[PDB]
């Protein structure tokens, strides 16, 4: 009978003080917590910070609702947590974040018999996240999410994930077309402020980017280019028009590259590791026409010395080359 | 239980909360203290920058006194709209976000004497005007203005909780800058008059340094390498016409090229910073090698002996020009 | 449409067709005696892997792209694993992972003991 | 008589309690909704989403709201659903979703005499598309569109397309300035979760990218140029101001295309089928400079031999491009 | 003043407001017309304008009559939410604004015989299809469709005030059109029916056309420039080698740099407009340049006559052949 | 005394009427207006307006608000406005607006003891701003703001500058990064609609573009470029290879800024007094360039004629350049 339930909700509700915390006084209120993660829309460098969205549970115990002669779980209509207890749940690194609303607010009240309470959300979020570019493109990030209590206190109010390391799911459906997921932990702990101190929950993600592209688009027309400067050693030093072309319109060619790859990929403002391999690049093409000047200066007088730096030209640049890659790559890898 | 319920009703009864406590007979008293989460991004073209704090609030209410078992009511952020608050807003304000997840980030504490605390996190987005003709080896002093927006200070002031360089603290953590460096941090008060009266206006100064490292290896070492590039023209030998003609069209073409990019970098302005004046004498020293090749290149004929004299001094004087312009434009910006 | 092959201690499952809308491939073993139980799943690009609690560090799951096939790499086996072993592929937004309903496409049935 | 109408009207909301779905504890309520698809805005695979406008339509029935005398379909104030109960359907793939509300919010109520309603929305969603860019321009996508109730389990709710196939309708109008709408499907399905097993209702459509366009303006160009670096076969290798400008100039307007097409192409990094392309022609000419060094080497001392290699270019580089291009189509369509 | 208060109170006692006006008795009748304010700006990337007009409704009420001191109430906004008004919505929105500063822009009028007068300021963004084939020498119709989203005709019905041509109005000053010149609308109803009845449906097109003048110089002119550059080589003289082969590469760079800037002006689309087809032809004459020089270069040692033969034609069928593919673009575009 | 305080405000608001103005069936209520700007950020000639922050108080008298035996001005909560009557003032020419609301809603409301009402608010708006681009970038702009009432005609209200010229203060601390604000002024008039009269307030600015940014970056490196095709006419004709490396490299560097230069300014599609520069300049490096052409073709066989055009193109193409700019200047300054 639907009379006789709406009798049992109107009951619970008359005289309920939402503004005083389940076992007030008593020993603190357990908020087990456990998310499904949606997606990660993306992951932008610039503002440093990445979007989330998840269904986000919260599960604790209130007295004060128990019902009897009721043999099933009131699922009540989602206007029904304005009337009720909740956690003052915040996320410490959040930036811009809100409860989806179409066609009706996403949210979820689930009472049992005991008094328990189930309280779900889904919540899109637009958390901070610090980022250290100086290996960029090679980089590995770790971004995070903090969930913390705003007004009680550890004494009032404990957190806790609900199922251990099984209270995240959905972690797989995570799919970013520049990053790739390699780990995730849960840490529960305690923060002090100078207003008190609350109880912490973290969530943490690692991510390593995908070198695939950097390769086609930044170190392959690099590579070649640098080999095309070389070219210049194997052509008669008498050609002063075949080789100055060739020269500087490496140089020319070279400076498109890096003042076209700064526009396309994100504007990060200090010093990165695909900067130093492009101003690498740039000292050979322009070492490669320095040598050409200095052979079209003495070809005249000495044939035999600008010949003999000819031959040298043609070993030291390739060689020199390698180890610079060497060095880089190691270092980087 | 029941007890603290009765208190809360009680102190409600016969309460207005459009007067200000202390109305016509003292004057209300604010203590303010911010703790920065995070300096947030600062934005060049707007002129503005991001910062996200805890901004607390405590000033004295004779209605709201009470005796019980307790003597701090942790009262949820409902209440606080029941009671008389602080109309505190920021002058230099752009778009701030008081955040509503999962519920509303306030929290209201009264003390049994009266005494209340009222805390909030907030978003904030300040103006900050900018100099920019020391681009990029300039420093900013980004402000932060706030107080009361309809009660003068006859009605409402406002004092730091303690000393004023110990009321705003930064976290470890929290600096999201990229291009700057957060040097540190100048708190005072003042008084501001306007059209209505006068306001008790609490004031902090955020001083940055922006980074320069970035642009060195960007901008400057590929201009500069141009240049010299372009002088390398001179010890090709004159009869080597098209090679010579070839070399100083391209070094041209090639300076445009990095013209170009460097300004995209740079924030829209009307003055001319100190990146330009760099480019610009970088842009007369190419265009002048290939005019010298060109006055050279007019008496290799009729004068040869000349034309050497001209081709062996250039070889000396455009690479002690540039040499001493670095000299003069270092030792300006960077002493500065 | 997409068809599941069983290979394979070392079960190797093959995909072919439209293997992008079915990310997510599975592995269940159906007891004799009992019904379907879940074992693990890979993500076909990302790599991530969840395991159950009974068949954790016993057994690895991992995955190539160059030619669609999904690895069961079955380390210290015992003799209560015998169940015949099925791979399966799960939509996109099919929702929970370790209910065997919200597979579509099931591979045939291989027997391990 | 209006008066009578009104009294009518508030004697069903009188007692009419919104937090109970109707038949509480008893079978669930089939709930039937079809769609009229207004629009398709735009579709990003940088994002990877697109904007849908559409009229969304739901149908149930309520006992609680069934009237007697009147022979008329009720089509109340739009605000008096705000006293009613309705499904909590939300969209399990948007970003972000809104309902119209100019002038007045886009929302409709209709009620009947044996208690059925009639409850339409005009929703502007920004759902979200994976995308598979690897043949991209010649892909094809299936972008999706998940309706699900957000509290209700089928033990509580069930959902079906109310006309069959024919529930979604105008998708025949939608034109997509970069795609074409080639099929749209109809699922029905019930999705487990750890609470319990949801209804789940589905639309997807199958989009085919458009390639004619980037035929002339990707395609075309990069093929002229590797033609146009053939051109230094046909010229005398004794002519080294020629043949050197013409090789250097084709790899600078090759690295042109490359560094400017990027800014016009998507900005999601990773490999794709034009990069392959582009790439495979920038060796190409690559190769032809490289070529006449080998030439330009040995053409002093052995002009038989050098002869001969000019000779073959003429004929390997135009036949070889052709495999490349027979490979790439093939593998790619 | 104390009569005025009575009157507004009386009027709303026994007044439901979920009910139209004359429900199951008659057909509520709406007057609209509409005060165009600007025109706002055409986007072409989204296919969507924005307008701001003083939207306007009038209908019959027989509950709301009563007599007094004044024939004219005006309501407050308070008040205006009390009674039934109609759902208007516009069919092709996106989203759409109702402004509310400093108050409500809105106002609601009660004659004595109970006449209402409802009107409002709004910003609408509506789409606009496009079909850009004719790119940039095209025209386009973007519409502006309004009716009842709950009521079916045979419960509300829309008319325009006066005759359907002088129903809507632009301001004088209303043209916020950068690349648009408006030439004028044309007013309209009919009926739609869906899947939930039959509605009426008030429509009016803005007729657009789009200027050409930015596209000539920036695109066409250095694309003409550009080819007629490339057929000068046809007499330098075939002796110099360097010359010629430097002379066709760089003007195919150059076309290459215009062809990659011009298609940035056009939005996102997949299919050939008019200027991708212009873009192309020239494309090819200057490709096919540097071919012929190939040519020419190939007999000028062994067969001389041949190679003075080929260079002399093609002074003549280069130039004629482009002059008439200009002659037969411009006719087809501009006279249709 | 508080208790005195409390009984006197709600004397004031018992019986208080918001539907009706002060003075109602009387003379019309006369509401002063002042304005403190306090920044203008943006001025877009994109979207043709500008965005606006200021501080903007109403002044009226209300007799129902008189009160005596306090010599205090009593500032109330700014949530009492709600239970006032306010002036419905908007703004006719405004795309955007919003209060600011943090912490509280920046709202003033002050009471006077003779009736006086004071009523303050922080706005910031984007104005619409028609602008006239032909003389971009020496133009000189003229944005306005119109305050109007909605509701009400000459008879019942009527607006007036509070302080005469000195109701609008702090124009004189704007510091726009790319105009110069050079004056303001305030018009009060009476605007006639269709529905009746209504008074109008007019606030002013006049704008001038600042030309310093633009002489470095457009007009210098057009202006030096020209000057280098030039160059061409002092070298002997027989140079054929370095003749036409010079005057066809400052034919594709004239294309390059071309480009590059209009997709940094705002996308304004028509003719400008930027474009005829550019596109003035462009014909002189073609002119330079087909000017050699002739002379190549000719000097063989008219060695003494060939010699002659050269001499007069060093003269004819450094005056005429002079005159272009002389007309072009002038025409626009
Ligand atoms: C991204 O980067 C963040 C850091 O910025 C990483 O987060 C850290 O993760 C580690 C675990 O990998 C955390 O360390 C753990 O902290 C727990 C909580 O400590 C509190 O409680 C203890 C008492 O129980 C106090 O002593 C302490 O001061 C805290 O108040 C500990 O319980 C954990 O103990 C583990 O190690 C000890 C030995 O050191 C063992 O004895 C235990 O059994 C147990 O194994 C542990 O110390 C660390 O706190 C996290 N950082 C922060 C700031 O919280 C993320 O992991 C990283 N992302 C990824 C994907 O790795
Ligand atoms: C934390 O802060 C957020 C804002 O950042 C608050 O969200 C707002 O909450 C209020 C109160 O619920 C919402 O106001 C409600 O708006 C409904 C209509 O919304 C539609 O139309 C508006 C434009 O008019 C759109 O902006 C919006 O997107 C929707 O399309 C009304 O129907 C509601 O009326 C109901 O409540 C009032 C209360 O006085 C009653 O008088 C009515 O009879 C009726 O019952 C109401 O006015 C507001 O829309 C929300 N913001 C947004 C952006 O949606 C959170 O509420 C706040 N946290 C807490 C705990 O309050
Ligand atoms: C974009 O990509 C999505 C997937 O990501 C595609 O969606 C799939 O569409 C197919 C149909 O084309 C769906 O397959 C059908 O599912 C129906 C529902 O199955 C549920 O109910 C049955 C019981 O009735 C249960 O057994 C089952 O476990 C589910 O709970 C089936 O009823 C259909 O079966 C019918 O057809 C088959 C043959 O195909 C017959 O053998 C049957 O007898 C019967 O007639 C069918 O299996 C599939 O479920 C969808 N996947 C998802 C994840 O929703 C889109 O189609 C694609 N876009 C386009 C344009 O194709
Ligand atoms: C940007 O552009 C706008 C227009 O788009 C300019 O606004 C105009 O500003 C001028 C002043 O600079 C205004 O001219 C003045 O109008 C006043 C109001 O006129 C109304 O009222 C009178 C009766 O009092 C009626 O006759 C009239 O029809 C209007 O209804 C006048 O009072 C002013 O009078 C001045 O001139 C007369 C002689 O003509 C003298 O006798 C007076 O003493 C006095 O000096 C004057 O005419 C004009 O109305 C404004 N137009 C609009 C549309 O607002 C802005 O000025 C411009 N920006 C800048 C910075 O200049
Ligand atoms: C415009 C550049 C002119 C350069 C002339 C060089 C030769 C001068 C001989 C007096
Ligand atoms: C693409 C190279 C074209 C070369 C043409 C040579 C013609 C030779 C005719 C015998």
């Amino acid at each position: 009978n639907m009379s006789f339930v709406k009798e049992t909700v109107d009951k619970l509700l008359k005289g309920y003080d939402i503004r005083l915390r389940p076992d007030f006084g008593g020993p603190p209120v357990c908020v087990g917590m456990n998310i499904d993660i949606a997606s990660i829309d993306m992951v932008s460098e610039v503002n440093m910070d990445y979007t989330l969205t998840m269904y986000f549970q919260q599960y604790w115990r209130d007295k004060r609702l128990a019902y009897s002669g009721i043999p099933l779980n009131l699922t009540l209509d989602n206007r029904v947590a304005d009337q009720l207890w909740v956690p003052d749940t915040y996320f410490l690194n959040d930036k811009k974040s809100f409860v989806h609303g179409v066609t009706v607010k996403n949210r979820m009240i689930r009472l049992h018999p005991d008094g328990t309470v189930l309280y779900g959300l889904r919540i899109t979020t637009t958390a901070a996240c610090m980022m250290d570019l100086r290996r960029y493109p090679l980089d590995e990030q770790n971004c995070t999410l903090e969930i913390e209590s705003y007004g009680y206190t550890t004494d009032d109010i404990e957190f806790y994930w609900r199922g251990g390391d099984k209270a995240v799911t959905g972690v797989e459906r995570i799919e970013l077309p520049q990053f790739s997921i390699v780990e995730h932990r849960l840490v529960s702990r305690n923060v002090v402020f100078a207003t008190g101190a609350y109880p912490r929950l973290s969530l943490s993600f690692r991510l390593k980017r995908n070198i695939g592209y950097f390769i086609l688009q930044t170190y392959m027309p690099s590579i070649l280019i640098t080999i095309l400067s070389w070219v210049s050693f194997w052509i008669n030093y008498d050609a002063s028009a075949a080789r100055v072309a060739l020269g500087i319109t490496t140089v020319l060619t070279m400076t498109t590259i890096n003042t076209h790859l700064r526009e396309t990929l994100p504007k990060i403002p200090y010093v990165k590791a695909i900067d130093m391999y492009l101003m690498g690049c740039f000292v050979f093409v322009f070492l490669a026409l320095l040598e050409y000047a200095f052979v079209n200066y003495i070809f005249f007088s000495q044939p035999a010395r600008a010949a003999a730096i000819d031959r040298w030209s043609r070993i030291v640049f390739p060689f020199t080359f390698s180890l610079f890659n060497l060095v880089y790559w190691l270092y980087y890898v | 239980t029941t007890v603290f319920t009765r208190i809360l009703d009680r102190l409600l009864d016969g309460y207005d909360n459009r007067l200000r406590p202390g109305l016509g007979e003292r004057v209300t008293e604010v203590k303010t203290d911010i703790f920065v989460t995070s300096f947030g991004p600062v934005s060049d073209h707007d002129m503005e920058y991001t910062i996200d704090v805890f901004f607390r609030q405590s000033w004295k209410d004779e209605r709201l006194k009470f005796k019980g078992p307790m003597t701090v009511l942790r009262l949820n952020n409902l209440m606080a709209s029941k009671i008389w608050t602080p109309d505190t807003f920021f002058h230099n304000g752009k778009k701030s976000v008081a955040h509503n997840m999962t519920m509303p980030n306030k929290l209201l504490r009264i003390t049994e004497d009266g005494t209340l605390l009222y805390t909030m996190r907030l978003t904030v987005r300040a103006e900050c005007p900018m100099h920019l003709e020391d681009f990029p080896m300039d420093a900013h002093a980004c402000p932060l203005k706030f107080g009361s927006y309809a009660y003068t200070r006859a009605e409402v002031v406002y004092e730091w909780t303690r000393e004023p360089a110990r009321s705003v603290v930064v976290a470890e953590d929290g600096s999201r800058l990229n291009q700057y460096d957060l040097l540190g941090q100048t708190v005072d008060s003042g008084i501001v008059q306007s059209s209505t009266g006068e306001y008790v206006v609490m004031t902090t100064h955020f001083h940055l340094k922006r980074k320069i490292g970035y642009f060195v290896i960007q901008t400057y070492l590929p201009c500069i390498m141009t240049v010299i590039l372009s002088q390398v023209s001179f010890w090709l030998n004159r009869e080597s016409v098209p090679a010579r003609t070839v070399f100083g069209v391209t070094t041209v073409l090639t300076m445009t090229t990095l013209s170009i990019s460097a300004r995209n970098s740079l924030p829209k302005v009307a003055y001319a910073t100190a990146m330009d004046w760099f480019i610009a004498v970088c842009y007369a020293f190419v265009f002048s090698a290939l005019i010298e090749f060109a006055t050279v290149n007019y008496f290799t004929k009729s004068q040869p002996a000349r034309a050497a004299k001209i081709d062996r001094l250039s070889r000396i004087a455009f690479p002690l020009l540039f040499g001493i312009f670095n000299l003069v434009y270092w030792a300006t910006y960077l002493n500065r | 449409q997409v068809q599941l092959v069983e290979s394979g201690l070392r079960l190797s499952c093959a995909a072919s067709g439209h293997t992008f809308n079915y990310p997510i491939m599975g592995w269940f073993r159906q007891a004799p005696g009992k019904e379907r139980e879940f074992v693990g799943a890979i993500s076909w690009s990302g790599g991530s892997t969840s395991y159950a609690d009974s068949v954790k560090d016993r057994f690895t799951i991992s995955r190539d792209n160059a030619k669609n096939t999904v690895y069961l790499e079955m380390n210290n086996l015992k003799p209560e694993d015998t169940a015949v072993y099925y791979c399966a592929a799960k939509g996109r937004y099919s929702g929970g992972l370790y209910y065997p309903t919200n597979y579509d496409y099931w591979g045939q049935g291989t027997q391990v003991t």
